[PDB]
RNA sequence: UUAUGUAUUUACUGACCU
């Protein structure tokens, strides 16, 4: 999960 | 109503005619007779909606303004699935007060 | 404590079935009611199968259902009358694929009452009025019209009240643009209840009554009222006006009668019984179905007696008046609730128990050979017109639609050593009964076999052109063999074909028109008719890794990475791009997919890397070899796939353990990775084509097909083994399919039943199977079969021999003893022609030991004539050693109404050797039917019925050791956790009983306050008991935290025990739950209570983990009761609180209709939830993913 | 000491009412 608010990235990562 | 115990309802088969309430009684439920949580429209029979009696108040018999409703507490008790709730007789109130 | 209902395989038994042009086209559709479910079925005429188009849960009981056509109309509206006090008229919108509720009118209080209408529903055949009527006192007529927007309108309900009046049926009398009339079989009973002499209620015959609606005077009047010299049960409309002699046929016991008022004399035709069928001591014969048909020349009726003998009733009238009616034995099918004969010549029968069928009508009319008789021929001495039953002549079976109703007993067991468990089900009533084994997979049926030696790695499927179906070749390689087999007959190893290149091959495809690309060590082939190969693939050295092909465009790699395209010319041969990236190595997989348009590149690249990463790159010539959006994966992908499945490009990676499903769109890539799991061997994802579209067969320890069936993404497994590879297939040997082997053989497969969830496999039985047990050593099923009104076959043989005796005795001088012998040796299949019915109080019963693998009768033990089994247990006693025993509770001369048993027995059997046979041991008597046997502490416990007795083996008979007599009305269930006994009364509830070791006592120490009518039960904790009842509910009774067991033994508390147990859920299901079992349906999942109802349905009750899940789904369904009301008007909170108020159960079948609203409603609910509708659908299918299927 | 029948105030109820 993320660093800012521990949101589920769910594998999704984009520019 | 619940307040005047001698008022009798019409209780015939509910048609397609939507009930109406006067300006003095807007927001009143018809059976439990309160103000909150209106959930179900009023359908009144064809004899109690004929000609001169169209758009007339369910309770007062005054000129109707808004549509009538049952509470949620009348709905979930299924007090809307009995007859039409058109109060028929005018008895012992707003008659002697007219004579006073 | 806090549970959640889900239906897995929803109900399949059909109560009502109607047909008509519901779509609005020329073709017709069936609308059936599964009781609580309302479904639309299309009888696909060219292929003959039956496809479901829609299935909604109305959350009521559809008490009656009938379609009507508006006057001068195309579409038929469905009309539903239910337990709500509501008539509701539905229209099937084909565009949005849902039932639009047209109107909904309230007329009385709800629930299946006696006074308010809803039970019987008749409609005028022209489509101008509709009458909805109760079983007593009151009827209603609505007047339907259409107003200027071509829109349906409903008047106020006309009233047809008649006090003290039963109604057996009601029907629409056809009068062609006249005042509509309705006919009904009434009965007035006030003098039947005023006279205590009893005979006044014995001569109180029915009345056919006609209600005529004066459209000019806007009220309903009793027009005609004529009595009946027998009791009719239901009526049939006769078409009239210009088409026929307008009236009503009246079906009755042993008669059919045309009555029509005014001038027609009453025409009687006695119903043809069979020749000498052995089911009648004294029993009459009624009809059960009508099935009118209007073939645009004449009209006929496919009536049906209660055995299944369809009759072709035709009215042949010389005047405008009727003259005489006549009928003949049309055919025989299993007994149906409803029939819908279809224009285009189909006949749909909905068997109320077992499977439904669709027949093609082969010889309609059938006016050629058969001995038909009539009404007005002077035949006397009773019926006197018989018929010999025969197999099919007029119908041919086309489709067998499947059903589990009635699920009588069920087990979750893993007897076949598979990973996932299995559902062992008892099913069916009568000779059509079956044990049915259900798995989670799909119907993987093999049509052809080959035996490919070595150890092949992979297979590919390729055609001549894009336009054919024969699929001219099929290539199979491991390291060095190409073996590109001919696909058709004589499939065997190939020489150098018209498409073959070299031996060590690694891929193939059709690139051009007939131009193939096949890839190997010196990879590039390009072969259409000439082997026009151009095999470069040498950047100095590297020549083998990672093919990834499409139909127009290629991307292949070498050791390295992002590399060559190697396209072609649209008028000519191959070429390349010399723009490379060369990508420090990191490659395990690549995959792509190509679009049906595209005069351009027209695809997207996805590559999977050795490092914990994948990568999507758009390789359009502007922005080529430039990465577009990034990744995340835990371990290694080993597989990739891109697919489109709807009518968003669904990126399916797979890693070596789990699989995903993204939602990559074409310019922008919002991925949204759906997750699921697959030993855990690395998965392999292979795009195949089913039903008209394509899907991914992702393969692992077991295979998994991930197909989008009406946009639902069924990720269902396969029933076969592991197969290690897959590819598509097409041939005329089998039209589509999957050739899918990397291990030592070769299989051509077909995935036939593709919509459903479970794999039915049936093992046929003789009678109604009550319950069965499981021999845990050397897993075998031990079934008791029992049927009231049925002969055991010793009496069948004796009755047949007796029939032969009186047929050769009744004046045989003049002769034919051929008739008796031919009668004796021609045995009709009772599953086909219906079992004979042995009067009353007779009871056939057998005991069957059966393999649950092959389903063969490993042992069969009949019983005597009235001695009926009711309870069975296998056990192992303590005083004797290891050896098994079988206890069978039997009753004798039971007669079941009014209930008068003649005392029962308990047979004891030994079950030698491995369990394959069953030796008699002894026969103990007992004075009331022992309906419950339960092993406990090396002994058994027998509920005699009000009497609970411990027992133990003796060599002469069973020996009691204790007894209790304070347990109430009648025992029906005994279950034990060890040191405690749960005694299920048949009327009150669960009664906790303690058994002592020092003494032998049976002390009642807790009961429940509610009367419940418990049918079955199951233990969940040491305290809690979940049970279910006859009416439909499910209760869970948890003992209070104190309830000390130590009670040694006069007042009770409320005429009962003292520690009153208490209830921690009540929930209504609408069907009688007959089997509750605590289990875990998927390994890696969790425990969930599994109920299998009586109407075929199968559901689960699932606990919630935390209060955030409970509170979330509670607010979800609390919003859905508002935004998405049920179809009948039946209020969902007051359907689930039907008998007892609901408690701590969230109806997830309302919740899983969040995925069925229009996205305006979905956005309203989701922002009212402060989530998004894909987030809610993820959160909502997580629970079904976790606990179940 | 429960209790009646009445003459009879005082309190209290019904979102009672122009
Ligand atoms: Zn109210
Ligand atoms: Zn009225
Ligand atoms: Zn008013």
């Amino acid at each position: 999960r993320c660093y800012v608010c521990d949101q589920q990235t769910n594998g999704v990562f984009n520019p | 109503a619940k307040h005047h115990p001698d008022l009798i309802f019409c209780r015939k088969q509910a048609g397609v005619a939507i009930g109406r309430l006067c300006e003095k009684c807007d927001g009143k439920c018809v059976i439990c007779d309160s103000y909150v949580r209106p959930c179900t429209l009023v359908r009144i029979c064809d004899e109690c909606n004929y000609g001169s009696y169209q758009g007339r108040c369910v309770i007062c018999g005054g000129p109707g303004v808004s549509d009538a409703y049952y509470c949620k507490e009348c709905t979930i008790q299924e007090k809307d699935r009995d007859g039409c709730p058109k109060i028929v007789n005018l008895g012992s109130s707003k008659t002697d007060l007219f004579y006073e | 404590m806090f549970l959640y209902n889900l239906t897995l395989q929803r109900a399949t038994g059909i109560s009502f079935a109607i047909h008509g042009n519901f779509s609005g086209t020329k073709q017709q559709e069936i609308v059936v009611s599964r009781g609580k479910i309302l479904e639309l079925l299309r009888p696909d005429p060219n292929t003959g199968k039956v496809h479901t188009l829609l299935t909604v849960e109305v959350f009521g009981v559809i008490r009656s259902l009938m379609a009507f056509r508006l006057t001068g109309g195309t579409k038929d509206y469905i009309v539903v009358g239910s337990d709500s006090g509501r008539i509701v008229i539905l229209e099937y919108q084909p565009s949005k694929n849902m039932f639009e509720k047209i109107h909904q009118e309230t007329f009385g209080k709800s629930g299946c009452r006696r006074i308010v209408p809803g039970q019987f529903l008749a409609v005028d055949p022209k489509g101008r009025a509709v009458m909805i009527s109760a079983i007593e006192k009151q009827k209603l007529v609505y007047i339907l019209n259409r107003d200027a927007a071509a829109r349906l309108t409903i008047s106020s309900p006309l009233e047809a009240h008649k006090a003290n009046t039963l109604v057996y049926h009601v029907v629409g009398v056809d009068v062609g643009f006249e005042n509509p009339m309705f006919a009904c079989l009434e009965m007035d009973y006030e003098e039947a209840d005023n006279d205590p002499t009893g005979e006044a209620a014995a001569n109180t015959q029915q009345t056919l009554t006609f209600y005529e609606l004066d459209l000019g005077l806007n009220h309903v009047v009793r027009k005609y009222s004529e009595p009946l010299e027998e009791h009719g049960n239901f009526l049939i409309t006769v078409p009239g006006g210009s088409d026929g002699p307008s009236g009503v046929l009246i079906c009755s016991e042993n008669y059919i009668t045309y009555k029509n008022f005014g001038d027609q004399p009453d025409i009687r035709c006695p119903i043809p019984r069979r020749r000498n069928d052995l089911d009648d001591p004294e029993r009459g014969m009624i009809f059960v179905c009508s099935a009118t048909h209007k073939t645009k020349s004449m009209f006929f009726f496919l009536a049906q007696t209660e055995q299944g003998d369809i009759f072709k009733i035709t009215l042949e009238t010389d005047e405008d008046m009727v003259t005489e009616i006549r009928l003949k034995y049309f055919d025989t099918v299993p007994v149906a609730a409803a029939m819908c004969v279809l224009k285009t010549g189909f006949l749909f029968v909905a068997s109320e128990f077992g499977n439904h069928y669709l027949y093609q009508i082969a010889h309609l009319g059938d006016d050629d050979e058969e001995p038909e008789f009539s009404s007005a021929m002077p035949l006397e001495e009773g019926d006197t017109f018989f018929f010999q039953p025969r197999p099919l002549k007029n119908l041919v079976l086309v489709d067998e639609l499947d059903s589990l109703s009635p699920i009588l007993f069920c087990q979750i067991a893993d007897l076949a050593n598979e990973d996932t468990p299995q559902l062992y089900v008892a099913c069916g009533r009568g000779p059509r009964s079956s044990l049915r084994v259900l798995r989670h997979g799909l119907e993987v049926s093999e049509m052809a076999v080959s035996e490919l030696p070595g150890n092949p790695n992979a297979v590919w499927t390729v055609r001549r052109h894009i336009e054919d179906e024969f699929d001219a070749y099929i290539i199979v390689s491991f390291v060095n063999a190409t073996l590109v087999l001919s696909i058709g007959e004589t499939v065997e190893e190939v020489t150098d074909s018209g498409f073959l290149g070299t031996t060590p091959t690694l891929s193939c495809s059709l690139l051009g028109d007939d131009a193939l690309v096949q890839v190997y060590p010196d990879g590039i082939r390009h072969i259409r008719a000439d082997k026009r190969v151009n095999e470069w693939k040498t950047p100095g050295k590297k020549t083998i890794v990672k093919c990834a092909v499409n139909q127009r465009q290629v991307v292949i790699a070498l050791t390295g990475g992002e590399l060559v395209y190697f396209e072609m010319d649209p008028s000519g041969q191959l070429n390349e791009y010399t723009e490379r990236k060369e990508m420090s190595a990191d490659v395990v997989c690549m995959s792509l997919a190509n679009v049906p348009p595209g005069e351009q590149r027209s695809r997207f690249l996805a590559v999977g890397l050795v490092d914990n990463t994948v990568r999507i790159i758009s390789l359009d010539p502007s922005d080529c070899l430039q990465p577009l959006s990034m990744q995340a994966l835990p371990a290694q992908p080993e597989s990739l796939c891109i697919v489109e499945m709807g009518g968003f490009l669904y990126l399916n990676i797979g890693l070596q353990n789990g699989v995903l499903l993204r939602t990559v769109l074409d310019p922008v890539t919002g991925d949204l990775s759906d997750t699921r799991t697959r030993g855990s061997r690395p998965v392999k994802l292979f795009r195949v084509r089913m039903q008209g579209q394509e899907a991914v067969l992702a393969m692992s320890s077991r295979s998994w097909l991930s197909y989008s069936y009406q946009s639902r993404f069924h990720l269902t497994p396969l029933s076969y083994e592991t197969l290690e590879f897959a590819s598509g297939f097409a041939s005329e040997q089998c039209p589509e399919g999957i050739v899918a082997i990397s291990t030592n053989t070769l299989r051509i497969l077909a995935l036939e039943k593709l919509g459903a969830v479970f794999n039915q496999v049936a093992f046929p039985l003789q009678y109604t199977p009550r319950k069965f047990v499981i021999h845990p050593e050397s897993n075998n099923l031990i079934i008791i079969e029992t049927d009231h009104n049925a002969y055991t076959e010793a009496t069948k043989a004796q009755r047949k021999q007796q029939m032969a005796e009186e047929m050769v005795e009744a004046a045989g001088e003049d002769l034919a003893a051929e008739m008796a012998a031919a009668f004796l040796n021609e045995n009709l299949p009772e599953s086909i022609f219906g079992a004979p019915k042995a009067g009353n109080g007779q009871w056939a019963s057998v005991i069957r030991v059966m393999n649950p693998i092959q389903g063969n009768t490993l042992d069969l033990v009949q019983l005597e004539q009235n001695e009926a089994a009711f309870s069975v247990a296998v056990c192992r006693f303590s005083n004797t050693g290891e050896d098994w025993y079988v206890l069978v509770g039997v009753a004798k001369d039971l007669i079941l109404n009014p209930r008068s048993v003649a005392g029962g027995f308990v047979y004891t059997y030994k079950l030698v050797n491995n369990g394959e046979k069953l030796e008699f041991l002894h026969k103990t008597p007992v004075e009331e039917v022992p309906a419950a046997i339960a092993p406990f502490q090396g002994r058994v416990l027998i509920g005699v019925g009000k009497l609970l007795r411990v027992y133990d083996l003796g060599k002469k008979k069973l020996l009691r050791k204790c007894e209790n007599k304070h347990i109430a009305n009648y025992i029906s269930g005994i279950q034990t956790i060890g040191h405690r006994v749960i005694v299920s009364d048949v009327q009150e509830s669960f009664i906790w009983v303690r058994y002592k070791r020092n003494e032998n006592q049976l002390i009642i120490f807790a009961d429940d306050t509610y009367p419940r009518w418990v049918t079955t039960a199951s233990l969940l904790d040491y305290d809690t008991v979940a049970g279910a009842d006859k009416f439909g509910n499910i209760c869970v009774v948890r003992l209070p935290p104190n309830t000390n067991d130590e009670v040694d033994e006069d007042r009770g508390l409320l005429n009962g025990a003292s520690q009153k147990a208490e209830v921690i859920m009540n929930y209504h299901v609408g069907e009688t739950v007959l089997s509750l079992q605590k289990t875990t349906l998927i390994p890696g999942g969790s425990e969930s209570l599994v109920y299998t109802t009586l109407s075929g349905g199968i559901g689960i009750l699932v606990p919630f983990t935390s209060h955030e899940d409970h509170d979330f789904f509670q607010h979800v369904e609390m919003h859905l009761r508002s935004e998405h009301p049920p179809l009948c008007g039946r209020d969902h909170l007051s359907f689930r609180s039907y008998y007892f108020p609901v408690k701590n159960v969230i109806d997830g079948d309302l919740c899983e209709q969040f995925n069925s609203m229009e996205p305006n409603k979905q956005k309203n609910v989701s922002e009212e939830l402060d989530r998004t509708p894909p987030e809610v659908s993820k959160k909502l299918e997580d629970i079904r993913t976790r606990y179940a299927f």
